């Protein structure tokens, strides 16, 4: 992972976008790959600027010093994919290119407590459901009750819904002795910088 | 018309071995090296090593030095990738790549295979422990669901009221755990004025375990 | 003076220069064979990896 790539780069339909690939040291020839989810990578740019057949002329590459850059003009709806820069045997961490607006909507979060029948057994699971958000970029954080917890948390990568929006679902495994201890908890769903929080309390009636 | 065809999906035990096929077509098999790159689910590409079909000489990466054995069969034009002593992180899609016809050098993977998926078990067939998600008191229109907890393997079909209730049903994809079991949750948004006179049941079906369960979602006390 | 011994195996049906289709049979060399050579070069190869 000697080649540093940005984790996320955003863009709007029509305008141009740029993916920078900064590799430590490395003094000549660089390559670029595009991998859609579920498919194999595809060579888009080889030897800094040369382009194979028959990838569109909208993709172009450049390099200056220890920084190579991939430029994509005229973004479409099929262009968004994972992008990797290659140098000899090494690969970058990957860059996910987004081509979303976004049309307005923050994530509608619904949080559920462990069932009473689940507490009859020696288990306790929290169900934090995240619905119709856009774009698909959500970081979920759990507090106990305000101290952040990252132990036993299973977060879902956003999946596309039927209305072309995204959905997620985070879980936090607990024990009945841990469940009836603290007074409250949190599933802070951070989307587009804004955090949508839903309160949960083990004060069951 | 360079064609690269790999083997099917594999499921192996930790410490066992798996051999991945890669049959080439449309060119001279003994004139180009064959690379192997894997990718963990949700991660980046990782080069493992190239093999020269001519003499058979390979070049395994230092990370897999002593675990992977790459062989080839010139008669059928098929390269092989065998990984011994599988660890938990070896679950990945394994591709076989080939250099470009042009530029007289390697490291420009133009042609790729469809990939072979290896899984780490770990988990065995286990029935789901479904738990209800009671609604709270939108007004109005409450939200209730069910928690399909600890099951293996995929998939499970979740319907509401045995198909009579379809809107607004939203069954979320499952999440993978360290024990190998899966867990998801389906939620339906229904009017709260119907709570007390309407019935809402989630139909969880786990065919690999032959377990059909239906959970009732009563409005919680008070 | 504490020299290194290298086990060697001998064939008679050889396939040199990638020749797929033609194999040569070396007739048996009668007697005992001894040759002394000067090793003057090597052909090495790195292993690479994420080191
Ligand atoms: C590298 O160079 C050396 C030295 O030039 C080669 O050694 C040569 O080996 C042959 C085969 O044994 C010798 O021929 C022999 O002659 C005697 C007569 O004295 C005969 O009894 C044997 O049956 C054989 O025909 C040859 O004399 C010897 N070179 C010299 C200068 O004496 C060696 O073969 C070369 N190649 C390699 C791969 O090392």
């Amino acid at each position: 992972s000697a080649l540093t790539q940005p984790a996320s780069v955003s863009g709007s339909p029509g305008q141009s976008i740029t993916i920078s690939c900064t590799g430590t040291s490395s003094d000549n020839y660089v390559s670029w790959y595009q991998q859609h989810p579920g498919k194999a990578p595809k060579l888009m740019i080889y030897e800094v600027s040369n382009r194979p057949s028959g990838v569109s002329n909208r993709f172009s590459g450049s390099k200056s010093g220890n920084t190579a850059s991939l430029t994509i003009s005229g973004l479409q709806a099929e262009e968004d994919a994972d992008y990797y820069c290659s140098s000899y045997e090494f690969f970058g961490g990957g860059t996910k290119v987004f081509v979303l607006g976004q049309p307005k909507a923050a994530p509608s979060v619904t949080l559920f407590p462990p069932s009473s029948e689940e507490l009859q057994a020696n288990k306790a699971t929290l169900v934090c459901l995240i619905s119709d958000f856009y774009p698909g970029a959500v970081t979920v954080a759990w507090k106990a009750d305000s101290s952040p917890v990252k132990a036993g948390v299973e977060t879902t990568t956003p999946s596309k819904q039927s209305n072309n929006k995204y959905a997620a679902s985070s879980y936090l495994s607990l024990t009945p002795e841990q469940w009836k201890s603290h007074k409250s908890y949190s599933c802070q769903v951070t989307h587009e910088g804004s955090t949508v929080e839903k309160t949960v309390a083990p004060t069951e009636c | 018309q360079v064609q690269l065809v790999q083997s099917g999906a594999e499921v192996k035990k930790p410490g066992a071995s798996v051999k991945v096929s890669c049959k080439a077509s449309g060119y001279t098999f003994t004139g180009y090296y064959m690379h192997w790159v894997r990718q963990a689910p949700g991660q980046g590409l990782e080069w493992m090593g190239w093999i020269n079909p001519n003499s058979g000489g390979t070049n395994y990466a230092q990370k897999f030095q002593g675990r992977v054995t790459m062989t080839r069969d010139t008669s059928i034009s098929t390269a092989y990738m065998e990984l011994s002593r599988l660890r938990s992180d070896d679950t990945a899609v394994y591709y076989c790549a080939r250099r470009m016809r042009s530029q007289d050098r390697e490291w420009d993977f133009q042609h790729w295979g469809q990939g072979t998926l290896v899984t780490v078990s770990s988990a065995s067939t286990k029935g789901p422990s479904v738990f209800p998600l009671a609604p709270s008191s939108s007004g109005g229109t409450a939200a209730l669901g069910c928690l399909v907890k600890d099951y293996f393997p995929e998939p499970v079909t979740v319907s509401w009221n045995s198909g009579a209730l379809t809107s607004g049903v939203h069954t979320f994809p499952a999440v993978l755990q360290s024990s190998g079991l899966y867990s998801l949750s389906s939620v339906v948004t229904v009017p709260s004025s119907s709570l007390g006179t309407q019935t809402y049941i989630c139909n969880v079906n786990h065919k690999p375990s032959n377990t059909k369960v239906d959970k009732k979602v009563e409005p919680k006390s008070c | 003076n504490d020299s290194i011994t290298l086990p060697c195996r001998i064939k008679q049906i050889i396939n040199m220069w990638q020749r797929i289709g033609q194999a040569m049979y070396a007739p048996p060399i009668q007697g005992v064979i001894r040759c002394v050579s000067n090793i003057t070069g090597l052909i090495l190869t790195r292993d690479g990896g994420s080191t």
